[PDB]
DNA sequence: AATCTATCACCGCAAGGGATAAATATCTAACACCGTGCGTGTTGACTATTTTACCTCTGGCGGTGATAATGGTTGCATGTACTAAGGAGGTTGT
């Protein structure tokens, strides 16, 4: 009686004067370990347990 | 290429980004069950194999 | 050139004063107070470095002085040689490669 | 709060298991050397850092067209259940 779900969860960069937005990994000093699993643009592998 | 693919995302909105979760909602107290004929409720405690 | 018009003509983002505002009236202590701030760090670091370096890597654009000069005022401060004057404003980039180098620069993005 | 006999058993006290630390032998790492090549230095010529000047982009916004065009669009507020109030006006009464 364990069950099994998928769900989704999603992020957005603006028009811009330019035309992009930022999207990386700085938080410093508010949570390190919550940092550790992600891509050069900031995002979660997959394959990898996140909680 | 349709995973490269683009689309407008409107006037606001150069780029979107997504993740997808398999969430493993384990068993656990306060979580519901019930059978076929109409008995339904939640699950009260977990018991020992012998606490029952 | 056409989004131009469609990045600010449907219903406007917070573009203060378009980016103009960085230089209008709101230059006054309401912003320059993170200048006297940015320029402390910057003072700090290039003052613990080389004797000699340690002037050059301050020149041209406004980064230490209220008149930020050219050779004249800052030559007879540095004495010996020439425009290693303004080389090391760049020279930084090889040397000082360990990335460590801003660990007490960074904050003024954030203040 | 002292006394003990008489429980269910811990002690009474034999055995033996694992441990760890000694000595040996292996591993690696820390270093000191060397060599490479890069970011050590001034000088010099380049060309296009910035400024100002000039000649002549981009985009500020103000201005308003004429063969003539001269009765318009607009769809669903709501169908129920109540009942309190104001509105009507003729009249049989106050």
């Amino acid at each position: 009686f364990t069950t099994i779900h998928i769900q989704e969860l999603a992020c957005v960069s603006r028009d811009t004067k330019l035309g992009p937005e930022e999207i990386t990994a700085d938080i410093p000093n508010v949570g390190e370990a919550a940092l550790s699993k992600l891509d050069e643009s900031g995002i979660v592998y997959i394959g990898a347990e996140v909680t | 290429r349709k995973i490269t693919q683009g689309d407008d995302l409107a006037p606001g909105v150069l780029k979107i980004v997504k993740v997808y979760l398999a969430v493993k909602r384990r068993i656990q107290p306060g979580d519901k069950m019930a059978g076929r004929h109409g008995n339904k409720g939640v699950i009260s405690k977990i018991n020992p194999i012998e606490d029952m | 050139k056409i989004r131009k018009v469609l990045k600010i003509s449907m219903e406007t983002p917070i573009g203060d004063d378009e980016d103009s505002h960085l230089g209008i009236d709101f230059i006054e202590d309401t912003t320059s107070a993170t200048t006297e701030s940015l320029r402390a760090a910057t003072h700090d670091v290039l003052a613990g470095l080389t004797a000699r370096e340690a002037k050059v890597l301050r020149m041209r654009f406004g980064i230490d002085m209220n008149t930020d000069y050219t050779l004249e005022e800052v030559g007879k401060q540095f004495d010996v040689t020439r425009e290693r004057i303004r080389q090391i404003e760049a020279k930084a980039l090889r040397k000082l490669r360990h990335p460590s180098r801003s660990e007490v620069l960074r904050s003024f993005l954030d203040d």
